[PDB]
């Protein structure tokens, strides 16, 4: 499955929180900069919670101008907000991609490689029906090696990843992989 | 990983809408003075730009806190817009990195980037052969990157020695369908240099061409390369329409973003120093 | 001789201004197009007059045959097909021998030396015509209105 | 805009000069024509004509915003405001003479 | 804390601050607090609907290629043909 969990990590690279701690920091020494140019602790104090957007609460930038900087400021706050919402959204949709296993017309199956090995039980009616024909000659040619006696025990192969796939009717395995 | 979306994709989700944002919210401003009988409006409602960060404290005039109920779900509602621009992300992947051209600039001076680049092919290669007369210094450099065989040169590029490989678009197609993951491809959507084809070449003057000509012509008479590819050529990878997907929320390009905040307060910087000049006078 | 037809992508067909003249333009690209005279009819209906003027012509297969001929150096004339069509095989009303009508046809019969087309290329015709290389890839497809 | 491609793709074909017959122009015509395809000659031919995209791809596209929505909702909010001049010298009458 | 209650909560649902003062009883203050929750479930809910407002098109155009079963059994519904006289209609022979 792949896809859970990793927390307050998995929304960001570490130089993104880099970049947000410290260019906080950074920004906060500029308001105060603003502030002893033309509320020093206190003004790190407001961009930090300003990031964290919970409500501190103890006053504002004085200077105008610095007032629309600190705007910006929150903007971006915003940003990284939504940012960890798209985040989510990886977090969420989007899963990993093909299992391939497309069905009888699978490229995979059609060109036996070492890779992949698909098969089915020693004389089974499966092959039977797989024996005349002139398509799958290459394969019947390829399926005798590795077949097994009772299917139950693909069912075991295939469960220790000793077989990449198994032919058999359907139903059956409807039942199987319903149960596990 | 990537991919090439500078929270502007936000913007997409506005563009001319922020400037209604400015305008008229310099409208909500004039409702301050309206509905009262400065700078505090624009901390107000500009507060509702996003959540309250401003301790200022609420104007106390009742029809006045209505209007900042009106700019509030202005602003829930913006907040809206930028789930939809999340959602923005959520599908939109250029699933573009390197891809250019074959004669296009990024590739056309190697030593331009600071991080050692290259790219190449297999000796005597027919379509190097052409490549030669495409540019010179390209096999000159490229020289150095040549490689035997085309597997391990695969092996190379997924696990990196290599940067990317030149070659015809056979082996790109096929060996392209089949990896034990789908991670490679070639760049862009099947954009070819040297225009061409295979068939089967014989012995010159001959008159057995003409047969064979309309030999295969029948070929594609009885369409049966629909049969011959579909025993073949069948990709299981690709279908490229889907633009995949990322992960780890790793983004430097949000950070350039970053860069415009920060860049933003110098030009206060500057502005800051202008006001102070103003104090003069 | 060379011969095409009014096709979309790859002949343009304009009067001239006043006479034998093409408004001379240049492209996106700052290209100082190249034209050249055509003759075919402007009908494009069945049973109507055929009465033909040159007008002015321009395009990609026109291009290539520029490109002919800076390699290959000889005069030429180009005209259009006497339908508004490519050609198939059938025979006469009576008798049935085997005939052609459209591009294939003024060939066949030597109206012409040359087909400058998007040719589609098939077993039967070259029974009958040569071929070259083919100078583009394309195939088959269908087209409908885009989603509302 | 208003047309998209098919789906898949099939019939492989393509296009060469037609001549008659048995004529020697054959042969020096088509090398010429891999004369081309050797080079971007052919490509240079989609910059003078193919390349030019008037619209934008395919697509069925992931997204994308212009002002409509916002125009409404705006819309309510500034009529919100005129509305909240309007019933604020309502009320500000009714609480100035209560 | 008589009208200003129901400013409270109505500013709470749109959680602008209007910051006037809270509930004073306990119990009814978590009935406000399950209250705010609420809302911010209203919140998410206008995420989701944000959701349903981005993702997820309409459905398909069909026009799968020659395959399509649309084709395979011609409909006086959909019209599809080509060129007469055309060399592709000649492959179609
Ligand atoms: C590409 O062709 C060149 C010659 O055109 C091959 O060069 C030979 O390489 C072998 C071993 O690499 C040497 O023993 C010969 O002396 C070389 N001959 C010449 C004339 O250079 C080269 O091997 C070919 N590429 C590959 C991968 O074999
Ligand atoms: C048969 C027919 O349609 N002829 C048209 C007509 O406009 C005119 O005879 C000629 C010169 O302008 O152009 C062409």
């Amino acid at each position: 499955p792949r896809s859970t969990l990793d927390s307050f990590m998995q929304p960001f690279q570490s130089t993104l929180w880099l970049l947000v701690g410290l260019s906080v920091h950074v920004v906060a020494v500029m308001l105060y900069l603003l502030d002893r140019f033309s509320t020093l602790s206190s003004a790190m104090w407001f961009s930090w919670g300003v990031l964290l957007n919970s409500g501190i609460g103890e006053g504002a930038p004085r200077s105008f101008s610095a007032r629309i900087l600190g705007m910006v400021w929150a903007g971006f706050a915003m940003i990284i907000v939504a940012s960890y919402t798209a985040n989510l959204a990886a977090f969420l949709v989007l899963d990993r991609p093909e299992e391939r296993i497309t069905g009888i017309n699978d490229p995979r199956l059609r060109n036996p490689s070492d890779k992949f090995i698909y098969a089915t039980v020693k004389q089974s009616s499966v092959d039977i029906y797989f024996r005349r024909q002139v398509e799958l000659s290459t394969m019947y040619r390829h399926m005798e090696k590795h077949n097994y006696e009772s299917a139950a025990e693909a069912i075991q192969a295939v469960r220790d990843n000793k077989l990449h796939a198994f032919i058999w009717d359907s139903a059956v395995l409807e039942f199987e992989a319903s149960q596990k | 990983n990537g991919t090439v979306s500078p929270s502007a994709f936000l913007e997409p989700f506005s563009a001319c809408v922020w400037v209604m944002m400015f305008v008229m919210l310099l409208i909500v401003s004039a409702v301050a003075v309206f509905v009262f009988e400065i700078g505090k409006a624009i901390w107000l409602l500009w507060g509702l730009v996003f959540n309250n960060s401003v301790p200022v404290q609420n104007p106390k005039g009742t029809t006045s806190k209505i209007m900042v109920s009106v700019w509030a779900f202005f602003a829930v509602i913006f907040l809206a817009s930028y789930t939809a621009n999340l959602a923005a992300f959520m599908i939109q992947e250029e699933y573009v990195d390197q891809v250019s051209g074959l004669s296009d600039k990024k590739f056309q001076r190697p030593n331009d980037f600071s991080p050692p680049f290259r790219f190449g092919t297999v000796p005597n290669g027919s379509t190097e052969r052409n490549i030669r007369n495409n540019y010179a210094e390209m096999h000159a450099y490229m020289g150095k990157f040549n490689q035997r065989g085309v597997d391990d040169a695969l092996l190379s590029l997924k696990t990196g020695k290599l940067d990317a490989f030149i070659y015809d678009a056979a082996v790109l197609n096929y060996m392209a369908g089949r990896d034990e993951g789908c991670k490679l491809v070639t760049i862009g959507s099947g954009k070819v240099f040297a225009s061409t084809g295979y068939g089967i070449a014989i012995q010159k003057d001959s008159g057995w061409k003409r047969q064979v000509d309309l030999a295969i012509l029948q070929l594609f008479g009885d369409g049966e390369m629909e049969e011959l590819e579909a025993l073949w050529l069948t990709g299981i990878c690709h279908n490229e329409k889907n633009e995949v997907m990322s992960s780890q929320l790793d983004i430097d390009n949000m950070a350039g973003v970053f860069y415009m905040l920060g860049a933003a307060m110098a030009l206060s910087l500057i502005t800051f120093i202008s006001e102070h000049l103003f104090y003069k006078s | 001789k060379i011969v095409t037809i009014h096709q979309e992508p790859f002949v343009y067909v304009k009067p001239t201004m006043s006479d034998g003249t093409c408004k001379e333009e240049f492209t996106v690209n700052g290209d100082p197009v190249k034209k050249v005279i055509c003759t075919g009819p402007n009908d494009t209906s069945p049973g109507s007059p055929r009465h033909t003027v040159p007008q002015c012509c321009y395009g990609f297969c026109i291009d290539l045959l520029i490109k002919l001929a800076r390699t290959m150096q000889f005069t030429y004339e180009v005209h259009l097909v006497a339908d508004g069509k490519f050609g198939t095989q059938e025979r006469v009303q009576n008798s049935n021998k085997k005939e052609w009508n459209g591009m294939m046809g003024e060939l066949l019969s030597g109206q012409a030396d040359m087909i400058v087309a998007p040719l589609t290329i098939n077993n039967e015709r070259a029974q009958y015509i040569e071929f070259s290389k083919p100078f583009k890839y394309q195939g088959l497809t269908i087209l409908v209105k885009k989603e509302i | 805009c208003d047309l998209v491609t098919t789906g898949e793709l099939f019939f492989r074909s393509g296009f060469g000069i037609g001549m008659r017959k048995d004529s020697p122009w054959k042969q020096q015509v088509s090398l010429s024509i891999l004369k081309s395809h050797e080079n971007g000659f052919m490509e240079d031919l989609d910059k003078t004509w193919v390349r030019y995209q008037e619209c934008d791809s395919r697509s069925n596209a992931p997204a994308t915003l212009t002002c409509e929505n916002m125009a409404g909702v705006f819309m309510i909010v500034a009529g919100g405001i005129v509305a909240g001049i309007f019933l604020i010298f309502i009320e500000i009458a009714y609480k100035s003479r209560a």
